[PDB]
C-alpha cells in the first residue's frame, strides 16, 4: 500500500498543535499546495471516443495507471479507481455515481472485483439537478437485469443519517450468487461537508462492520462513490485511513494520506472545506475519545 | 451533469 506511516507520522498532541499553529487559513493554503502538485499519470482510457459518454464529468477523467477494467464484455472502461487503504491494497475503488449507459459496467465491476459493500454519498438529485442514477431496486422485492446479472432487492432499513439495503447478486450465466450490502449516506451534499463529524465517524464503523462481518462470512474492495466520486469519496476514505492508522499506530498525516490518494483516485478532496473537515473531524473523535 | 467544478 501507498498508505504507511513514513515519513512524518505525527502523533494526536502534535496533530492538534500543527492545526493551532496553522489555522483555517494555513490549512485552507495547505488543500492549494496539494491541488498544484501535478498529477502523476494520464488521462488517455478516460479521453477516448466511445468512453466519453461514460464520464459523468466532463473534467472528471480518471487515471490509466490505477482504473478498473472491465473485463467480460462496450469498452473495458469504466470511470473508477483503484485505491490502497491503511497498510492493505486496493482497500477501496472510487468511482462517479452510475449513469444509465453505465449501470451494466458498475454491476460488472462489482461482480469482477468480488465487492461485498457499496458506499454511496449522495442523493440522486441535489439541489435542482441530477446527481446520480437508481441503478439498484429501491424496494424490497423489486429486480433488475442487467445482462447476466440479476440484483434483487432484500430489504431496506432506515436509519438517522443513512440507509442500509442487502441486494442479492445473481450470475444467472455461471450460477452463482452473492450478498452485497449498499450504504447511502443522505446528509452531505456535493461540494459540502456532513452535518455532523459524529455522524459521518459512526457511519464509517458501520461500513466497516459490515466489511469485516461479510468477509468472515466468505480482501475485496469497498466501493465508494458519489457524484463525481472524487470529492465527498476522497473525504470518506483519507479519514477511513487516518482514523485506522491513529487506531493501530497513534499516528496519522492528513497531508500525506490526501497527498498519496490523489496518485490512485485523481482528484480527491475538491474543497479546502472538505479538507479541512478531515483535520476537524479527527480532532473531535480525538477529543470526544478523551486524547483530548 | 456536465462539469462537476
Amino acid at each position: 500500500s501507498v498508505h504507511v506511516p513514513g515519513p512524518h507520522a505525527m502523533t494526536i498532541q502534535e496533530l492538534v498543535d500543527y492545526v493551532n499553529a496553522r489555522q483555517k487559513q494555513g490549512i485552507y493554503e495547505e488543500y492549494e499546495d496539494i491541488r498544484r502538485e501535478n498529477p502523476v499519470g494520464t488521462f488517455h482510457c478516460s479521453m477516448s471516443p466511445g468512453n466519453l459518454e461514460k464520464n459523468r464529468y466532463g473534467d472528471v477523467p480518471c487515471l490509466d495507471q490505477t482504473r478498473v477494467k472491465l473485463t467480460k464484455r462496450q469498452t473495458d472502461y469504466i470511470n473508477a479507481s483503484f485505491m490502497d487503504g491503511y497498510k492493505q491494497k486496493n482497500a477501496y475503488i472510487g468511482t462517479q455515481g452510475p449513469l444509465e449507459n453505465t449501470y451494466r459496467d458498475f454491476w460488472l465491476m462489482v461482480w469482477e472485483q468480488k465487492v461485498l459493500v457499496i458506499v454511496m454519498t449522495t442523493r440522486f438529485e441535489e439541489g435542482g439537478r441530477r446527481k446520480c442514477g437508481q441503478y439498484w431496486p429501491l424496494e424490497k422485492d423489486s429486480r433488475i437485469r442487467f445482462g447476466f446479472l440479476t440484483v434483487t432487492n432484500l430489504g431496506v432499513e432506515n436509519m438517522n443519517h443513512y440507509k442500509k439495503t442487502t441486494l442479492e447478486i445473481h450470475n444467472t450465466e455461471e450460477r452463482q450468487k452473492r450478498q452485497v450490502t449498499h450504504f447511502q449516506f443522505l446528509s452531505w451534499p456535493d461540494y459540502g461537508v456532513p452535518s455532523s463529524a459524529a455522524s459521518l465517524i459512526d457511519f464509517l464503523r458501520v461500513v466497516r462492520n459490515q466489511q469485516s462481518l461479510a468477509v468472515s462470512n466468505m480482501e475485496p474492495p469497498i466501493v465508494v462513490h458519489c457524484s463525481a466520486g472524487i470529492g465527498r469519496t476522497g473525504t470518506f476514505c483519507s479519514l477511513d485511513i487516518c482514523l485506522a492508522q491513529l487506531e493501530e499506530l497513534g499516528t496519522l498525516n492528513v497531508f500525506q494520506t490526501v497527498s498519496r490518494m490523489r496518485t490512485q483516485r485523481a482528484f480527491s478532496i475538491q474543497t479546502p472545506e472538505q479538507y479541512y473537515f478531515c483535520y476537524k473531524a479527527i480532532l473531535e473523535f480525538a477529543e470526544k475519545e478523551g486524547m483530548v | 451533469n456536465l462539469y462537476y467544478w
